[PDB]
């Protein structure tokens, strides 16, 4: 019942593709939006790219172009697929769920995924 | 009953001053005020709530004539279901516990019904066919929405109509009780007799109610350990550090946590 979020496809590369994976499980009843962020050492998280129910992804400006988000509605995954990676975006990844529980927004965050360039 | 407390509004002839009384009069019921975090107010704790606290009613009028009244939860100031006359309808539980409670709700009501749908935004947008981003409010919707939601025992609303409604009523109501900046909102288009859609600064506040309340109870001294995104008018980001700036946007929080020390002032 509890939520779980699932981690998949981080690791090391170099500059110039790699793709992440999230998939969710437990008593989900409205999932509003999933969404990748990342945190390097010393800095804040930030988004990356996050797909709300009903609308357009919304990406970073570091990530226009270079990284796609994709997520499936009904399975409740998420998957994000980087392009042109540089060492700037070396950084623990997170999978985000937000779940509409009890008329509140409830943000769920995955164990996180290192990636390195 | 209906023998919980009772609130009334009218749009017949509404005006700021009686839409201000209105939300203040809703704020008073679903709170106490005695549990403030940082200055802002925080909803009762549904763990322990008996149920004859659990619920306020809120009788809405028209220029029609026609009246409907609303259950909100005090436990997160939302709509949980209405009477029109001699029926009911609850929007779907997700736990036993929120579906036996609203068992309390109209118990004299001849005709009562589970909707086949929850009240959460996600799921009201789907049914409506528009997201909030594109449902007009102020004191026309929200007449209209009152006639709705009247004439939906009869067969005379559909469903997507029905869900604009609630969409309407929820936003108008719900939001504008837990946030000052959406009373004031809902003041302004009032005070021009303007009807308009919430822009996204109105609509990301709304679905950050849980992360503010979350960040704001959780800090000692209310600088937030994570920062929190919220969007302008114009859709442009800025990120909330501290509850500084929350203090005259949100009114009311819901119950996250027990108060760390000092949280209280
Ligand atoms: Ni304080
Ligand atoms: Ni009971």
């Amino acid at each position: 019942a509890q939520l779980q979020l699932v981690e998949t496809g981080g690791g090391l590369v170099q500059a110039g593709s790699l793709r992440l994976s999230c998939a969710a499980s437990g008593s989900i009843f409205s999932m509003h939006a999933m969404g990748w962020f990342r945190q390097a050492p010393g800095r804040e998280r930030e988004l990356v790219a996050v797909a709300p129910t009903g609308r357009p992804s919304d990406y970073a400006d570091f990530a226009k172009g270079r990284f796609t988000i994709s997520r499936d509605n009904a399975k409740n995954t998420v998957s994000l697929q980087m392009h042109s990676l540089e060492p700037e975006d070396t950084a623990v990844y997170y999978c985000n769920a937000q779940l509409w529980e009890r008329y509140v927004l409830n943000d769920y965050w995955g164990q996180g995924t290192q990636v390195t360039v | 009953p209906k023998q919980y407390p009772i609130i009334n509004f009218t749009t017949a002839g509404a005006t700021v001053q009686s839409y201000t009384n209105f939300i203040r009069a809703v704020r008073g019921r679903l709170t106490t005020g005695a549990d403030v975090r940082h200055e802002i107010p925080v909803l009762p704790n549904r763990v322990g709530l008996p149920i004859n606290q659990r619920f306020i009613l809120v009788e809405l009028s028209n220029h029609a004539e026609l009246s409907v009244t609303l259950a909100l939860d005090v436990t997160n100031a939302y709509v949980v279901g209405y009477r029109a006359g001699n029926s009911a309808y609850f929007f779907h539980p997700d736990n036993q516990e929120d579906a036996e409670a609203i068992t309390h709700l109209f118990t004299d009501v001849q005709n009562r019904y589970t909707f086949a749908f929850g009240g959460n935004y996600d799921r009201l947008e789907q049914l409506a066919g528009n997201l909030r981003e594109n449902i007009e409010l102020g004191n026309g919707p929200l007449e209209e929405a009152i006639s709705a939601l009247y004439y939906y025992s009869t067969g005379g609303t559909q469903l997507p109509t029905l869900a604009r409604s609630f969409i309407i009523c929820i936003q108008m109501i719900s939001e504008a009780a837990r946030f000052q900046y959406i009373e004031g909102e809902m003041r302004t288009r009032i005070r021009y007799n303007r009807r308009s859609a919430p822009d996204p600064s109105v609509i990301t506040l709304e679905n950050s109610w849980g992360r503010l309340s979350t960040a704001i109870q959780e800090s000692n001294q209310g600088a937030f350990a994570s920062p929190i995104q919220l969007q302008r008018r114009n859709g442009s980001k800025f990120s909330v550090y501290d509850v500084s700036i929350l203090i005259p946007i949100i009114a009311l929080m819901v119950y996250r946590c027990a108060p760390p020390p000092s949280s209280q002032f």
